[PDB]
């Protein structure tokens, strides 16, 4: 109900996107708390990074213009350098565990080409009118 | 104790507007009191029209009455009085002031019979 | 024909229970405490309809009050002097000088060592007391002792009881009934929302509610349950009593260092004649109030049954007597000439209540802590406007003879729902849905 | 200018939603709560609490797909059992206070839909592209 | 890297809103702010402040139907009045600096006009279906 | 022709007033109090244009500083020892042994009775005191009993001035002022963007400002007001002056347990020969130096007038000596030595300062408090570098016959602003709109 497609191969669990990024924002204490405030700092500190991830991955998709949706095309093309398999190798025989480990090294290339592959659809799109 | 007293026009032309002032002595108009309007027509039962409160205006009006009734008061003479505007035929009656209190009128004047007549 | 389509901005609400803000001298503390600005509020929204159900005894609104209000007064009197070693055996006599009969016995002269800014010397120093707050030993100590440090309010704190707002924070609103003479409960039919409430004076009191509001028709009496006598009776007036308090004697004040920045404040001798405290209310304007009570009072009871005020009898002070600070001074005054009375149901200048003052306060019962109010230098002439009463019921058995009614105390939060009884708080649920003919 | 629709009927309401979806955001005191820190601990409870709610209803709106608009149709049909009536009955006789009311204890039901239609969606669009 | 575009043209300084938008969510402490909490109220306060606003830009820019990309078209016709200039004049010879300054009077009725383009052109596709 | 259009990243920015981070040896405060690293900082964004105005008497920054700085003293050393007790009549005569002429009566030898960890036993002890901070009963005490229980500083807190940097919070940027021999006000013409600043050493100091940072090509004066005589002067040199300053005299400590866990630290006795604390500044250097502040200071006096300096004449060690703290105790040093010149408007080896230490120190103004630095064993060897000065005007009649000029002290803020004038920090506005040939 949350991560049993943890070992699922990537294709199969790319139906499971949605169950677990629904997660991500999941009296007596209320005056515990306000008492011994240490823990009333844990637990705001706590509240606020949560908060800041979650911005954080929603700023990535907004300037990729992948904002919307929990699949979407980038038309940055893949180099069979960052990994140079095929997608019968990778979709269907690797688990997303897998794969993050095998392009972890790429993650800051392909997020700057990203960025501007939509700077250039943005301009394009002003361009045009 | 208090006493009440109305005066005003007995005839008023239709279309015209009625004043009716009722003094207050034996009291203060100032008080936490409703100054009330009631009239009675002739051959009819007794009807409310409205007040106001000696200490804080929010009144109350008969709403049938509220776009041509206006209730007010003048302390510097201890006094309310009741303005009609457009009277008709059907307001003519004794109109009587009384001073509201709790659950009752304590007090009431003597009434002023008003026709209403060219 | 339909599907699903979702509205989001939707004008719903549920009940909440929040948190509100506060909002607004130097040396007042609620001054200090909500900066957050309030004046230019013509915020208030007419609803129509709605019909908000309401329930001020349930009012978590009050609640807060209480909590932040003892809150507050703690941690503004926290940072002061904690006066342990005044505890003390003391040596004391009366003081029989320029007095009147009524202080007999009233004010100790007492004298004591107390130490001085090095831990070797002691002083001979004395006070003057009031009886109330000494207790003789089998010399006198002073009565705290039993059970607590006390520590001395500081002088440069003010309680001037200044009015605030409560505002609600984002997310929640709060709906004000206008309801002309709602008694408390219930679908009140006429609604505004506002996101500040009016300003409350933060008053504390017994029997006597002081400074507050007054009912915009006539008098007002409500009760959470008006048969059950376990349940406190709570009357708005729709005009105000004028209560003239006093204390006179002309006094004065000591500065005593105690300890290395530590300074005692003691009362020193008095100049002109000792007399003792009261208030003064006016009698014709008491006696039409409780007029305009009773007649209100009788729509709960038997027809033409007898009704009557009495002598708040009980334990303590704070339950038998009218107790409020002013000019800086806690006075507990006997009101037992107030409340002596018989209706009959079928009738056709000033009353003067001895009153006497304490210094060790305790506040919100509790049974240690305790802020030795310091002496005020001079006199204290206080005006207050009296806008409400609490009172009970004796509730016993019927034969004719209704409730002799005593006024009482009772903690703070019922001298707050008087006024908080107009305000409800609830949450903004914007999201919902609908059915509509319309697909992607 | 904010709750006065809250008795209108719900079509007419639907033309004020922007007008309280925009309040949802909405020195001394600077120095107060930095001493007496629990009142410090209280404002960013108050602070953090607002943000979290916010952010769930747009996490709500994301997954089912309305994010962006104030309005969305989710091709979901409206079972009418939910609530067996007329558009005339509801979307011109009643309030949305009402209408929250009427169809309270449906409200998880539908967002489990309107979640599954959103992953449908999503999905044909992938497998077509 | 980041304010540098601030002296360019407008026009010029289009191409670096990615530049600036980027950053706008950009041991030892950890025991530290969890002792002398004042300090932890601190960096409380600033955290939040920096989400709030950054959620107040998002919200704006959702209720005139501009959220997802750096830039929008709104259909609200430049009144010459804010600003009685060509383009020639603004975008190739003004810097974003200048021109904040030129029509900083007119912010909000500028904001004010874009929430109702966008009411309206809610309200149309919703009467079209 | 033209629409709104909205464009969102824009590179724009208004004043700001915000919090800065602060960024970087086990017991230093700063090393303990901002764990944020800082070194690799080539972060600096040069901007074309801007010209951005700037105003360092204004400068919030300094602001945070003087208000972080005092709570983290404060915080450092509020859990230490709180020396309540020692304030008891104390039985002196002198230290009159291995002495020179110029101590004599500067030590004291004191006992007394102090407690043991037991509550039913005193000791005698004893320790040496400086004159400054024990006042003589009509017997002796010590001088801050009058107002404060005082502490005692810990002996494992450091408060080594080691540099730290500020770091705006994310929606804010920190531009700086590259304008060489920028006055402090103004359209600085040549400006970049950091998020971090350079670090600064907290140092503490009247008069002279030690190790702070020098002036890129020459010496700069600058004030808010230069004809005002009520404004402070500051003045960046651009060279260095060496300063040696030292405490003759090994002295040991002793540790005295006063309580449960709390220990005393005492003055023991002193290993050789007594003598003069003193601080050496190089003759020739100094005299370089003044010449190029007056060159300088004359741009706003009249022609060929007498410019003088004078000693520091006022009410008190902060206001008249140089005070500043070195290995760990805090100096007041005799400055009249170097104010003391005329300049002719026409002219063509160790200056040394007697200085006097003390341990109970107020640090910022204040009434109470004080921390009571511990004893040092051992000897003091300090040697830093002057940078700077801060001098007032007399601001009397004109007839020519210029100020004679006087150093003097302050609070911390102008030891501060002296390095953060060249930084001012903004708030991002990335939102705005813009005309646009286009429609949706
Ligand atoms: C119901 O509502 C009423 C109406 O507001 C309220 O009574 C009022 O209470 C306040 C506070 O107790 C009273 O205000 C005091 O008035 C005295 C008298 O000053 C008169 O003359 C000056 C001259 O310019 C006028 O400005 C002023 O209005 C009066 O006419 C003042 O002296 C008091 O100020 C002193 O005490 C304050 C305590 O917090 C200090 O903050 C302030 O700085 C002053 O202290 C100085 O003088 C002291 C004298 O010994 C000295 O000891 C201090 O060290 C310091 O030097 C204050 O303004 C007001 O007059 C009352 N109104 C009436 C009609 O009497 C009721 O209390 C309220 N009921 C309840 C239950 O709350
Ligand atoms: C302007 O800038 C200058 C330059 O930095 C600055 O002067 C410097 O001040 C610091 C601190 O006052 C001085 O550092 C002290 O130096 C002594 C001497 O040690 C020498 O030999 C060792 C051998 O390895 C070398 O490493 C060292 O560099 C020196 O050559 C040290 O003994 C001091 O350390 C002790 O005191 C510290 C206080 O916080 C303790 O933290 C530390 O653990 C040491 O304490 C131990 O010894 C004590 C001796 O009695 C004992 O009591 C303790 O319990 C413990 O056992 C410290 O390193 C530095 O030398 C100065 N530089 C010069 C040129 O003199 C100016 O002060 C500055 N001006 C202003 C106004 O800020
Ligand atoms: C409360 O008790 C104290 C203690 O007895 C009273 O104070 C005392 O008052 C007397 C008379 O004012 C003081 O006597 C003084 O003696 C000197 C001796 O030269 C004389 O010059 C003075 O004129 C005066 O006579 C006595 O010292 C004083 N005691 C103290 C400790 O101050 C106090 O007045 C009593 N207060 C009341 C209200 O009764
Ligand atoms: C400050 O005053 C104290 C108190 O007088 C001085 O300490 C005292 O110093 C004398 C001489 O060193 C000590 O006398 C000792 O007597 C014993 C007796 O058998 C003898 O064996 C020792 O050799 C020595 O003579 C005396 O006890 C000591 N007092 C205390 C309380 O320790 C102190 O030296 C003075 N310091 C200065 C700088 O003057
Ligand atoms: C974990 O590994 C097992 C195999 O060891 C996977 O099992 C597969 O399950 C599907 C279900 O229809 C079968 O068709 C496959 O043939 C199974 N694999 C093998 C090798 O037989 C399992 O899917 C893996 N992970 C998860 C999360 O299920
Ligand atoms: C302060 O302390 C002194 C010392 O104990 C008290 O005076 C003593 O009182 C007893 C009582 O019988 C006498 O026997 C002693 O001779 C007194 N001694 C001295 C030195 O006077 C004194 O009464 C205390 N004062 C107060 C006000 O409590
Ligand atoms: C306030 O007045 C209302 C009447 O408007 C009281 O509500 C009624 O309580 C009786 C009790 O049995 C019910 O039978 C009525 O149906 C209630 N009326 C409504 C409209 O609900 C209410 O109890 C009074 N509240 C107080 C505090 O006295
Ligand atoms: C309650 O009312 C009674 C009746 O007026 C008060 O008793 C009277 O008090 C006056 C005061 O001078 C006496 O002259 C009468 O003789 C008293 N009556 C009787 C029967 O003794 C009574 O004191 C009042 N109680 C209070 C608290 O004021
Ligand atoms: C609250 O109820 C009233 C009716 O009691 C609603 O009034 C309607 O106002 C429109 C305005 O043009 C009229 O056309 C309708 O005929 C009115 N209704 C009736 C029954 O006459 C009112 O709209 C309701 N709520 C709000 C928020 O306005
Ligand atoms: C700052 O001002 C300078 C001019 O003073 C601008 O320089 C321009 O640079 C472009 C680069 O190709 C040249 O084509 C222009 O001709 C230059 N301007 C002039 C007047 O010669 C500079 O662009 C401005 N700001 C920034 C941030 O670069
Ligand atoms: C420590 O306390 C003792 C006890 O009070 C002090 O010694 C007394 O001093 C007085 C002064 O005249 C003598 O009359 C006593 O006889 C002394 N008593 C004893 C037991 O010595 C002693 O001086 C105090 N010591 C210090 C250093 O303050
Ligand atoms: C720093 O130098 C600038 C000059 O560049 C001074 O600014 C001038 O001040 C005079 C005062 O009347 C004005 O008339 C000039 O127009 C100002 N010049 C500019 C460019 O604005 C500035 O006051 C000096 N600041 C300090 C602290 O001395
Ligand atoms: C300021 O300068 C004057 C002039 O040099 C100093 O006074 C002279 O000090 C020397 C020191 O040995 C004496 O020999 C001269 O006789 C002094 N001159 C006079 C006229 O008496 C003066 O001391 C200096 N002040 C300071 C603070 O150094
Ligand atoms: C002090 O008060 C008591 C209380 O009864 C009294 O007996 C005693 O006589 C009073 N003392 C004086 C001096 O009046
Ligand atoms: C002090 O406490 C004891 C505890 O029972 C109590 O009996 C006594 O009455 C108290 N003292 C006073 C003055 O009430
Ligand atoms: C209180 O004092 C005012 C002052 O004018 C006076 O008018 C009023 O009547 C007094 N009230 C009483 C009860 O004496
Ligand atoms: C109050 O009412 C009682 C009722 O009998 C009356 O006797 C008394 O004189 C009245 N007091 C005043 C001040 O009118
Ligand atoms: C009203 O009076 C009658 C007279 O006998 C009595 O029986 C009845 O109980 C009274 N009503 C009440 C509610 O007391
Ligand atoms: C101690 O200092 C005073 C200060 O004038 C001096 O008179 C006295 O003689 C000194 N005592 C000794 C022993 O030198
Ligand atoms: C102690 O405080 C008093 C208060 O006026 C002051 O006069 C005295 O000079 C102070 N003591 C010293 C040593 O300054
Ligand atoms: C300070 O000490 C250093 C050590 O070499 C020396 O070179 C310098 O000249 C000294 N400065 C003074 C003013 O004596
Ligand atoms: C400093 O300048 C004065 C100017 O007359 C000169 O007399 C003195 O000798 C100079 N001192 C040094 C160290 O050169
Ligand atoms: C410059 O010298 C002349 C000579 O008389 C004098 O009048 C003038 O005031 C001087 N200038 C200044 C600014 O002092
Ligand atoms: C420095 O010592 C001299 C010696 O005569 C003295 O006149 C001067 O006032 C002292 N200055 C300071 C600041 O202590």
């Amino acid at each position: 109900g949350f991560l049993g497609a943890a070992g699922s191969t990537m294709g199969a669990a790319s139906m499971t996107l949605t169950v677990q990024a629904r997660n991500l924002l999941s009296p007596e204490c209320q005056q515990h708390l306000l008492k011994l405030t240490v823990w009333g700092i844990k637990q705001l500190q706590a509240r606020v990074l949560a908060v800041e991830r979650y911005l954080r991955d929603q700023q990535l998709l907004g300037i990729w213009g992948c904002s919307g949706k929990l699949i979407c095309c980038t038309n940055v093309p893949w180099n069979s350098s960052w990994s140079n398999r095929n997608l019968s190798e990778i979709w269907d025989n690797m688990t997303w565990l897998q794969w993050d480990k095998e392009i972890s090294n790429y993650t800051q290339i392909i997020y700057g080409l990203l960025e501007e592959s939509q700077n250039q659809q943005e301009k394009n799109e002003q361009d045009l009118l | 104790q208090v006493q009440l007293q109305e005066s005003g026009p007995a005839v008023v032309q239709p279309s015209e507007t009625l004043s009716l002032t009722c003094a207050v002595s034996g009291g203060s108009i100032s008080g936490g009191y409703g100054w009330t309007w009631i009239r009675q027509a002739p051959g009819k039962a007794l009807e409310w029209i409205g007040n106001i409160y000696g200490h804080s205006g929010s009144t109350n009006y008969k709403s049938s009455l509220k776009r041509r009734l206006t209730i007010s008061t003048d302390t510097s003479k201890n006094q309310f009085s009741l303005k009609l505007t457009s009277v008709t035929a059907a307001d003519t009656a004794v109109y009587y002031c009384a001073r509201w209190s709790t659950a009752d009128f304590d007090y009431w004047g003597q009434g002023v019979l008003v026709t209403v007549s060219s | 024909n339909l599907w699903v389509t979702v509205y989001y901005g939707v004008p719903v609400w549920k009940d909440a229970e929040t948190t509100l803000f506060c909002a607004s001298k130097k040396h007042n503390v609620w001054a200090t405490h909500c900066c957050v600005p309030t004046d230019p509020n013509p915020q208030e929204i007419h609803l129509e309809n709605v019909t908000e159900e309401f329930n001020m005894w349930k009012n978590n609104m009050v609640e807060q009050m209480h909590t932040d209000i003892i809150s507050l007064w703690d941690q503004s009197l926290k940072p002061c002097v904690k006066l342990t070693p005044l505890c003390v055996t003391l040596q004391c006599t009366n003081v029989t000088n320029n007095i009147t009969d009524d202080m007999r016995g009233e004010l100790k002269n007492c004298s004591f060592n107390m130490t001085t800014e090095l831990r070797d010397k002691k002083q001979k120093v004395y006070s003057l007391f009031y009886r109330l707050d000494v207790v003789q030993i089998n010399e006198y100590r002073l009565i705290n002792c039993n059970t607590s440090a006390i520590t001395q309010a500081c002088p440069k704190v003010s309680f001037e009881p200044i009015p605030i707002h409560y505002c609600a924070p984002a997310g929640f609103a709060i709906l004000k009934c206008k309801d002309k003479k709602f008694n408390g409960t219930g679908p009140c039919p006429s609604v505004s929302t506002v996101q500040c409430t009016h300003g409350i004076k933060p008053v504390v009191s017994t029997q006597l509610l002081l400074n507050g509001s007054l009912a915009e028709e006539e008098v007002m009496i409500r009760s959470e349950n008006i048969t059950n006598n376990a349940k406190n009776i709570l009357v708005q007036f729709n005009t105000p009593v004028q209560i003239n308090c006093t204390r006179p004697n002309n006094n004065t004040r000591k500065s005593i260092r105690i300890g290395p920045g530590q300074w005692f404040y003691a009362t020193g001798d008095i100049i002109g004649d000792i007399r003792q405290a009261h208030c003064n209310v006016s009698k014709a304007t008491w006696n039409e109030t409780l007029g305009k009570v009773v007649k209100q009072l009788r729509k709960h009871f038997g027809n033409n049954t007898i009704i009557r005020f009495a002598n708040s009898s009980g334990g303590d002070l704070e339950v038998t007597t009218h107790s409020f600070n002013c000019g800086g001074e806690f006075f507990y005054c006997n009101t037992s000439g107030l409340f002596n009375s018989t209706w009959i149901s079928n009738t056709s200048d000033s009353i003067t209540l001895p009153c006497r003052i304490k210094q060790i306060i305790n506040m919100w019962q509790r049974i240690g802590q305790a802020m030795y109010a310091p002496p005020i230098q001079g006199v204290i002439r206080c005006v207050s406007n009296i806008t409400g009463l609490i009172l009970t019921r004796d509730g016993g058995s019927t034969n004719s003879t209704t409730e002799t009614f005593r006024p009482g105390g009772g903690d703070m939060r019922d001298n707050w729902r008087s006024e908080l009884y107009k305000y409800k708080v609830v949450k903004i649920e914007p999201l919902g849905v609908a059915p509509t003919r319309c697909k992607r």
